[PDB]
């Protein structure tokens, strides 16, 4: 195939230059499990039990007894396939555009196929990271004009039925108020049996800069970050608490455990960008190529994620 | 059946895509193996 | 509209608590059920789930059915529906029942009666007493724990 | 109201005859299709299947969609829908189309081949001003309220 | 001043970290969504009709016909790209629908836009529908995302 098709060989020889996605830092090695599905859905079944009323006293003769009820829950995860197209210069036409230190028409913004593919793959990986973190797909910095997505497609920041805290605008710079809200969210968190697990916190750079200050008369050898780590260690059975900073978030703090039982990422085996076999060709030197990627696959138990939003005026 | 294997020779585009997927999986496995998170 | 919600849940359920986990629409049956209770099954005409049912007669070509209703036509209370067969489980008004029932859109100990749509409402001819306050499952769906024991005298 | 019937069938079909076996609501696309046709897809609001579509704009958070409509707002003709993704396939009004389209349930008996047709507010064809559409057959009734007709649309008129 | 690629060189390297709002530049040639079955024609360029509606202009007869910025009843197509070395403008005919960024007269989604005498879109014959609000790149340069669907009254 490599002899017959130049584009496949170029993709194979340049695929190693693409950096790994940053989403991998947000999940434990066991939390990610690939699935074989391009588009469609997957279903799972859970069973719950509940007590209808107070227990019945067994005294003398009695026929009416309190009952224990059961319930089924079906959880569906949806997957979506998306595609992009990019223009580039033909392989037989590269020699007429090779220059002293570059290849491609600068005046017309035309590139060799390899470089164009690498840049498009990097941009698509950035978009996938954004979708995984925030649960939305958009190209505007304001976040509007979002692509309409299928239901049962959520991210870590838009997951429903999670603990949500709001820090008031007037206390935007008050780390004591921020930590009070964080403690309230931590108290409302419900880990249950899966408590002896590492915890993960993701913060914006401004939040991290506020954190790194000493704890408050100010204390010695004790920072707000250390106090937060101790607070989370109180509830995770003194397990490792990791802290990461992401420029994608803005005035947002995300706290969640790293246990596969509570939160699991089952992405498609074709989620990362993949070249298409169809290549548009014409009499000119400009060709077109396509890249495919797959979105969806995040599953989380309810009331297991704390999302703190610091309102900015 | 991965692009990281120099001896690999894709017969067709389907095998090439499968090799790409295997290469991505091996890369993420290697990243998790090499990762060392900073405690405290 | 459906005993089991048609839309699939997006998230797993949290099952570490044990309090107030029974206020759901899929809680068929009764809170206190006796082994000596009389249970019938009828063809369903509509969605009479967790509603007072009355006998409905067609043109005689097919058998009778049960539909949501009350007043002077009440026959029993529906507590379960098999959707595949269109079967409504009915406990006759002659047999007392205690459970969660649909409430018209109330304090414990108030007297309740079934309306034209098979929904409980505050008060005449039916012995029904609410044992709790209204629980709002949806903007239009309200349930209430009530005990119905026969019919009163006018 | 769906590309494929929601209710299942109790009978096997008879694959013996070969005439008049295409007058079904599941027949997507066009009877005559060119390989050089421009095809788009859009999010679907409602069910604009086999109907003229127009652009619908929301508050701004989400992208634009396509809804059943016509008149001065006609953008194209919907020929297929993928229900799982809510995707409506659209052929622009600037591209020629020939196929089966929904007809208004009023005077459908008076529709004859060679009659001029125009889209209404609901994306349904009706006998006539601004769209060049000509019926190539008579109304075929698939349901008590569902009528289809073979028509060709070849752009706007002066 | 108005060329697709600025002649003034850049002082600093750009920061290739963000991926949002990096396409609202005047150098973005073509359309946001393009099909492989689109018809495009190169024509000699009279003036600078880049990202403007074009009309056919005839000389005395010694030289061939060319295209110049314009609209109205004389509108023939939309210029989406230009090669300055050859002076060749790529035009998509009005018979072909196009979706992309076009020059707007110095506006909300859903507005109806028609080309003026200078090949600039303006609010209302209807030729396009605005898909976004005007984006200012210069004190007199305003672009807008529009979708052209031919001519209709």
């Amino acid at each position: 195939l490599f002899d017959e098709n130049y584009y496949a060989k170029a993709v194979a020889n340049i695929i190693g230059e693409v950096k790994d996605p940053i989403m991998y830092k947000w999940f434990s090695p066991d939390q990610i499990e690939d699935v074989d599905l391009q588009m469609g859905y997957q279903k799972t079944v859970k069973w719950d039990a509940f007590l209808n009323a107070n227990p019945t006293t067994i005294a003398n003769e009695v026929n009416t007894i309190s009952t224990i009820g059961f319930s089924s829950e079906v959880v569906r995860l949806n997957y979506l396939k998306l595609q992009y197209k990019f223009r580039h210069l033909k392989q037989t036409s590269e020699k007429f555009y090779t220059s002293d230190s570059y290849i491609g028409d600068i005046n017309n913004n035309l590139l060799p196929f390899a470089q164009a593919y690498k840049l498009a793959s990097s941009e698509i990986i950035k978009l996938i990271n954004h979708f995984v973190l925030t649960g939305t797909v958009s190209i505007q910095k304001d976040g509007k004009n979002q692509k309409r997505l299928l239901p049962n497609m959520y991210g870590l920041l838009n997951m429903p039925e999670q603990i949500k805290e709001e820090v008031a605008s007037g206390d935007k710079d008050k780390m004591d108020k921020i930590f009070e809200k964080i403690e309230a969210g931590l108290s409302k968190l419900e880990l249950g049996d899966e408590f002896s697990t590492p915890m993960m916190v993701i913060v914006d750079p401004a939040t991290s800069l506020k954190l790194v200050k000493p704890y408050a008369a100010a204390s010695s050898c004790e920072k707000w970050e250390d106090v937060l780590i101790q607070t989370i260690k109180a509830i995770n059975n003194r397990e490792d608490v990791y802290i990461e900073t992401s420029n994608l978030l803005k005035h947002k703090i995300l706290i969640y455990p790293l246990n596969s039982e509570l939160i699991k990422f089952k992405p498609s085996k074709y989620m990362l960008p993949t070249p298409n076999e169809q290549v548009d060709k014409d009499s000119t030197d400009v060709a077109h190529s396509y890249i495919d990627f797959v979105l969806g696959g995040l599953l989380a138990t309810r009331k297991t994620i704390l999302q703190v939003n610091i309102k900015q005026s | 059946a991965s692009l990281l294997d120099s001896n690999f020779v894709p017969i067709n585009f389907t095998e090439f895509v499968q090799a790409i997927s295997n290469t991505y999986k091996q890369r993420r496995i290697q990243f998790y193996e090499n990762l060392k998170r900073h405690k405290r | 509209l459906m005993k089991n919600p048609q839309q699939d849940s997006g998230l797993l359920s949290n099952s570490i608590d044990f309090r107030d986990q029974n206020l759901i629409f899929s809680n068929s049956g009764g809170v206190c059920t006796s082994s000596k209770d009389k249970i019938e099954n009828y063809p369903a005409k509509g969605y009479p789930y967790k509603r007072g049912v009355k006998l409905s007669f067609g043109d005689g070509t097919t058998e009778l059915e049960v539909e949501a209703g009350g007043g002077d036509d009440l026959y029993g209370v529906c507590s379960d529906i098999d959707e595949f067969s269109g079967m409504a489980t009915v406990i006759p008004i002659t047999n007392n029942f205690t459970g969660y029932l649909t409430l018209k859109k109330v304090n414990p100990g108030d007297k309740l009666n079934f309306n034209q749509h098979g929904e409980l409402e505050k008060v005449k001819s039916v012995n029904a007493i609410a044992l709790s306050k209204a629980h709002k499952l949806t903007e239009d769906l309200f349930i209430v724990l009530a005990s119905v024991f026969g019919n009163r005298a006018i």
